[PDB]
């Protein structure tokens, strides 16, 4: 919960920031906005090779921006 | 003469502990605008040993200040000086038992901080949203438990939103992940100074020529040539700010754009330069600012029996999860009482976005029974049970279904 | 409670919730301390309520007794210490 | 004011 | 030091204790450059000691935490 | 639904005083009773009000003021 | 064989804890808006965001 306490002190000189992560969740229910999904890149999605890249599909299918990714490698215990 | 020409912050508490303490001071301090404002605090009881060895430290004992009372009575308040005062936090302490009692307390000073000082703005920070609205009228409130259930609920549809907010919340320049020897430790301690920030389109170096086109088209264009996601927008009509607009939305000449970087455009210009369900509202809103977002819905809203696994109901008789035969993995949670935080968990999962065969099947482990009030607001909702037992005990999960699971949730206190 | 005048919250949030449920419900009410008549029917946002307190500090700087006196729940016969 | 004061004080 | 920290007020720096003392001695200093006859005239810079005794307290405190390096100024203050 | 969509306007756009109806309405639906009583028979005032006690003679009465009065028994 | 025990005295398939729950530990991270140049792996997890009707 440190991480919601901070939320707060930051908000001070960004005022914004807490409609913002409010958003992020999906709480306010502003009619223009959206929220936030998955898409998980399997054998198939690997015919784009970079981030950069990426965009060309998803901006161009269905006004679908990406924030950022969730890799996982390999690394046994 | 301090309080009239050098700058004024309080910080009123229950009981001040060094994690609510050390987080605000290294947060707050790590603002390079916001480094010479002195801090107050209000603290109704007694001082720790612990808390004195944070504050004898030498930069630490000549701006932090330690006012011992209450925000109820005035003297405090005459003391401190809040009418002159920049800014008031009031943190809800995870400390008292009940958590309704350390609420009310909360609700009390907040009430006590605006009648002393009318303009003076509250950044408030609340525990159980049914007493939300009673501090509706301060400009920042911070629900915990809303915020709590919501990024576990929105966990289990992709994977780490609660790292991926953790970041953008937490301030930071990015000076991580330099010395380690790793190639993914390097790349992670680049995405931690990622935060995000606003600037209004005509001061704008990367929409500079980008009015025209539309939304995505500004942000690729931009993202490949400088590396700035475009996030959200609010024009000077009204103050509702968004999350992805559409294509429709055309970039007006001043808009207040959001948008992500490790720093904003005036700090550093390095790089500058070079089957029958149904879709509807949720009928019983539990508590007063509860925006109700449209969700998958029963068609007739199911009774109190068929809701519990444990006992076979006069409707369809059934004990156990793999009697039902559900399809798709299952989702778990356990919690202490059935609060509005686990209405708060269900509604992002059972939004009428999310697709209807995607729609994992959800199960609250409740310590304690469920109330009639509770029980009458989850009532509506599809595929949502409970079942009285805990973690500790094993045979209680087995019957949920932790055979066939994707995830499990936990709350205690 | 370990504080004095945070003892009877209880009641001024319970009460407070059916102020602005039912503003036509005039509703009474004895609540402990003399200090939290300003807490009774509390307005957010309204100058009138917030000036008085103003008014109510030169009351205890002049050495008058009758302070709570002035809140608007006192003199209107809804609360009572 | 830019230069000596992120070397003297910070 | 006076151009780092020029928050407004210029008495916040002027008349005070570390800056006061400072002016006693050095000021002094810089007349005997320009006025030829007052080499020999008698200048307080045994004072200095107020001054480096005051060095100490800001530099010594940068980093028990201040026990046995706060009573080893207690002793450079008496002496 | 086609139309529904324009619901979301409605809740959005909206203060909490028809929240707060809203949720005593729905409540008077579940107990079975009159929904009429909360916007009808609870008409809605915020007047200001005080006291005074034995004031002047010259003081004059406004309409709607409450006279505290002492009576006698028989 | 303690879980597997369970589920006989409940009345339950005891292939569940084997087969369907095949044991991953695999190591993993997440990334907040990277570089364009920055590549993509095999089953990575994109933070979208999506828009109203």
């Amino acid at each position: 919960i440190s991480m919601l306490d901070t939320l707060l002190y930051q908000s001070f000189v960004k005022d914004y920031m807490i409609t913002i992560t409010r958003l992020l969740l999906g709480l306010d229910t502003t009619p223009g906005s959206g929220y936030l999904c998955a898409m998980k890149i399997t054998e198939d999605d690997l015919w784009i090779r970079t981030y950069g890249r990426l965009f060309q599909k998803l901006c161009s299918s269905s006004a679908e921006i990406p924030i950022g990714i969730y890799r996982t490698e390999s690394h046994m215990f | 003469h301090r309080a009239q020409t050098e700058k004024h912050v309080v910080l009123c508490v229950s009981s001040l502990k060094i994690d609510l303490l050390m987080d605000f001071l290294n947060e707050f301090y790590a603002h390079p605008r916001l480094q010479d404002y002195y801090v107050v605090i209000l603290c109704p009881t007694e001082m720790d040993i612990q808390v004195r060895r944070v504050l004898q430290i030498p930069l630490w004992s000549q701006r932090v200040i330690y006012l011992q009372g209450s925000a109820l009575k005035d003297q405090d308040l005459m003391r401190a000086k809040m009418d002159n005062g920049e800014a008031c936090f009031i943190l809800s302490s995870r400390n008292e038992v009940d958590r309704t009692a350390a609420d009310h307390q909360t609700i009390l000073r907040a009430w006590a901080v605006k009648d002393f000082a009318p303009n003076c703005p509250l950044y408030v920070q609340i525990l159980k949203p049914e007493n939300k609205f009673h501090v509706k009228f301060a400009d920042h409130v911070v629900c915990e438990e809303e915020c709590k259930y919501a990024m576990l609920a929105l966990n289990c549809v992709c994977p780490a939103t609660s790292t991926l907010i953790t970041l953008l919340v937490h301030t930071s320049r990015g000076q991580e992940g330099q010395e380690s020897p790793e190639q993914w430790q390097r790349m992670y301690g680049r995405c931690s100074g990622n935060e995000v920030y606003h600037i209004r389109m005509g001061d704008s170096k990367f929409f500079m020529e980008y009015e025209g086109k539309s939304f995505t088209y500004a942000a690729f264009h931009a993202h490949k040539k400088y590396g700035v996601c475009l996030i959200g927008i609010r024009r000077e009509e009204n103050k509702s700010i968004l999350l992805n607009p559409g294509p429709r939305h055309i970039m007006a000449a001043s808009d207040t754009c959001f948008y992500i970087n490790i720093t904003k455009e005036e700090n550093s210009a390095f790089i500058f330069k070079q089957v029958e369900y149904v879709k509807g509202y949720p009928p019983n809103s539990p508590y007063i600012g509860s925006s109700p977002t449209l969700c998958h819905l029963l068609p007739e809203k199911a009774p109190f029996c068929c809701l519990r696994l444990d006992k076979g109901c006069k409707h369809n008789s059934f004990e156990d999860a793999k009697a039902y035969g559900f399809k798709n993995k299952l989702i778990i949670v356990s919690a202490e009482t059935a609060g509005n935080g686990l209405y708060n968990f269900i509604v992002p999962l059972r939004a009428y976005y999310r697709s209807r065969k995607e729609l994992n099947p959800i199960v609250l482990l409740l310590d304690n029974k469920p109330e009639h009030h509770f029980l009458e607001a989850i009532c509506c909702f599809p595929m949502v049970y409970y079942m009285e037992g805990t973690i500790d005990n094993l045979d209680s999960l087995l019957q949920c279904g932790i055979i066939y699971a994707d995830n499990l949730v936990v709350v205690d206190k | 409670a370990e504080e004095d005048y945070m003892a009877d919250a209880k009641t001024i949030v319970n009460v407070q919730t059916m102020f602005r449920l039912f503003p036509s419900l005039s509703i009474i009410t004895e609540l402990t301390h003399p200090s939290n008549m300003r807490f009774m029917q509390f307005r957010a946002k309204d100058s009138y309520s917030l000036a008085l307190s103003k008014l109510e500090k030169k009351e205890r700087e002049n050495g008058s007794n009758l302070a709570f006196m002035f809140r608007l729940p006192f003199a209107a016969g809804r609360v009572f210490s | 004011k830019e230069r000596l004061k992120l070397f003297f004080i910070k | 030091l006076i151009y780092l920290s020029y928050k407004g007020n210029i008495w916040e720096q002027i008349f005070r204790i570390s800056f006061i003392l400072e002016m006693i001695n050095t000021v002094p200093f810089i007349i005997t450059i320009f006025w030829p006859p007052l080499r020999n005239l008698f200048i307080p810079v045994f004072l200095n000691c107020w001054l480096a005794k005051y060095a100490l307290e800001n530099m010594i405190n940068d980093l028990q935490s201040a026990m046995f390096n706060q009573v080893l100024i207690l002793i450079c203050t008496l002496l | 639904a086609e139309w529904i969509s324009q619901q979301r306007l409605s809740l959005y756009r909206r203060s909490e005083r028809q929240e707060l109806s809203e949720l005593v309405k729905n409540r008077m639906k579940h107990l079975g009773l009159p929904t009429t009583g909360y916007d009808e028979m609870n008409d809605h005032q915020n007047t200001l009000s005080y006291v005074l006690i034995n004031p002047p003679p010259d003081t004059r009465l406004e309409l709607n003021d409450i006279v505290y009065l002492i009576r006698s028994d028989p």
